[PDB]
This record gives C-alpha cells, sequence and structure tokens, in this order.
C-alpha cells in the first residue's frame, strides 16, 4: 500500500517450520507470496540487511504469534517448552567485517 | 487464546523484524541465512 | 536589505494540489497533537479557559473557512521554490501512492528521514527566503512603529542557531 512504515513501523514475521523446513513471511499481519523450501538440517540464523537511511534503523523483536513458538524454544535446549519469550545473553547481533 | 497442546507439539517459530519509521524499507532485507 | 523574492506573478501547477491538501492534512495534524498535549478538548462552543475547541475535528468536517490558514503559508512556500526555477517533478511511486488515495489524530515523525546534502542547501537558502521576509514585514511594522529596533534584524549569517532553528526545521519538514 505504501506509507506503511511512517504511520506506525513496518512489521516483517518471519515463520519457519523447523519439521518441514516451510519459510513463510507475514507483512503488517498477512502473509507474503514469497515463500521457500529448505532441506532437512538446514541450520538457519535470522538475518536483516540494512542500508542505513536513518539514525535509527530496524529492531530485532524476538516475540511469538498466534499457534506459533518464539524463537528462543528453537535456539535454546533448555527452553524448548517455554511459550514465554526470552532473549538470553548468549543471543546477540553479529555483522560481516 | 492459544491452544496449549498446539503449542508443546508444533516445531514452528518465529521472530519479526520492526523496521523504525524513516528507514526506507527497499533498503532493508529480512529473512534467513545459512 | 530585507526582501522576499518576489513570486506573486507565478502561479502554482494542478499536480501539486494534493500535495498541498495531504500537508495541510498534516499540519492540521500536529496542531491537533500540540493542543491534545496542552489538553484541548473538541467540542462546537469555543472557550479559551475550558480549552474546548471546534477545530481539533477531522481535516474533511473542517469547513473551507479554516482550512486557507494550512494552504496558504504552503502555496507561498511552493510559489518561492518555483520563483527560483526549481523544477519540481512527481515519480511514478508518488502516482501509485494517489492510486491507493472518535477522531485520534496522528502524525509522521520526520525526524528520522533525512535530506542529502544539496537538499540540506536547498532549505538553508529556503530559510534565508523566510528570514527575509520576516524581515521585511517587521522592518514594516518598525517603521510604522518609529523606534525599538529589533535585535533579530540582523542578517541570517549573523542569526545564530537557536534562532535559526524554526525556520531551518520549517524548512525541514516541508522537505521531508
Amino acid at each position: 500500500p505504501g506509507q506503511g512504515r511512517n504511520n506506525n513501523g513496518l512489521e516483517i514475521g518471519c515463520v519457519v517450520d523447523a519439521a518441514s523446513g516451510l519459510l513463510t513471511f507475514i507483512a503488517n499481519g498477512k502473509e507474503l507470496s514469497t515463500y521457500y523450501q529448505v532441506e532437512p538440517s538446514t541450520k538457519l540464523f535470522p538475518a536483516v540487511f540494512a542500508q542505513a537511511t536513518s539514525p535509527n534503523v530496524f529492531q530485532f523483536e524476538l516475540g511469538r504469534i498466534k499457534n506459533v513458538m518464539p524463537l528462543s524454544a528453537g535456539l535454546f535446549k533448555s527452553e524448548h517448552k517455554n511459550p514465554v519469550p526470552q532473549c538470553p545473553p548468549r543471543l546477540h547481533v553479529q555483522f560481516l567485517s | 487464546r492459544d491452544d496449549y497442546d498446539f503449542l508443546m507439539q508444533t516445531s514452528t517459530y518465529y521472530y519479526s523484524v520492526r523496521i523504525f519509521p524513516g528507514q526506507e524499507p527497499a533498503n532493508v532485507w529480512v529473512g534467513w541465512i545459512t | 536589505n530585507p526582501q522576499p523574492v518576489d513570486t506573486s506573478n507565478i502561479t502554482i501547477p494542478e499536480k501539486l494540489e494534493y500535495f498541498i491538501n495531504k500537508y495541510a492534512e498534516h499540519s492540521h495534524d500536529k496542531w491537533s497533537m500540540d493542543k491534545l498535549a496542552n489538553g484541548w478538548i473538541y467540542g462546537e462552543i469555543y472557550s479559551d479557559s475550558s480549552k474546548v475547541q471546534p477545530l481539533m475535528k477531522p481535516y474533511k468536517l473542517l469547513s473551507e473557512k479554516e482550512k486557507e490558514i494550512y494552504r496558504w503559508p504552503i502555496k507561498e512556500s511552493l510559489k518561492t521554490m518555483l520563483a527560483w526555477g526549481w523544477r519540481i517533478e512527481r515519480t511514478r511511486e508518488g502516482d501509485s501512492m494517489a492510486l491507493y488515495n472518535g477522531y485520534s489524530p496522528r502524525a509522521i515523525d520526520m525526524s528520522n528521514v533525512t535530506l542529502s546534502r544539496d537538499l540540506h542547501a536547498m532549505a538553508e537558502m529556503m530559510a534565508e527566503n523566510y528570514h527575509n521576509i520576516w524581515a521585511k514585514k517587521k522592518k514594516m511594522e518598525l517603521e510604522s512603529k518609529g523606534g525599538g529596533n529589533h535585535p533579530l534584524l540582523v542578517p541570517y549569517d549573523t542569526l545564530t542557531a537557536k534562532e535559526k532553528a524554526k525556520d531551518r526545521e520549517k524548512a525541514q519538514d516541508i522537505l521531508k
């Protein structure tokens, strides 16, 4: 539609199905057409590539949506059955250097 | 209201990225890498 | 010598009417959040002590007799850019946006948007012309009064950062 960021920050949602390898994306509550299918045992790192046009660029939100687990469970084995989202100190942002 | 049984039996995970207002989304890419 | 660059002779283009309406909407919305923060409440009867005022209504519900206070400065600003010959155009993305086309007002935080160096010089020049406009009006008022020379009648270069800040941010927000 356009002006999807100025009124409220644009919200890309990344959904991964570890049992099937299906990668789906939802933008502002609507599911995007682009999807991916990966091979078994693939290790996928959350990644954002951005060119800065603002002092504030983007935000890594570690939340959860309806019927979907937060990233912390899939990352950490101890929190495998913990629906509350978590951001342990091990998880940190890395950049290509 | 999320179904607890579904939440326990599911293997689907989710993270979201908020592009702040004033930052051009054409310059921002979101997804997964290996 | 205070002079504005005269721009009454030239006329506005028809394509910029939608932009004028939209920026009038945005300015009215910012006005609305300012008085909502100040505590002003909506109501047909106007009272200053009660902070009740009928114009915190939606811009479409605004009557025409009040709408000129927003369109006017915008009109003279765009006429000022046109007088200098600044060719203003519209991308196809802007036309696509036009194709897309109680009351809680909400604006766009433009501070995160940033201009280029050329646009910054552009805003500096239009700010100088605004300070010249205000200086000419103030000097006419000052010669009418006959005394009390205003401290800020000095040139724009002599003006400091804080005094220039309001006009600079006006130019900034219009370009944003």
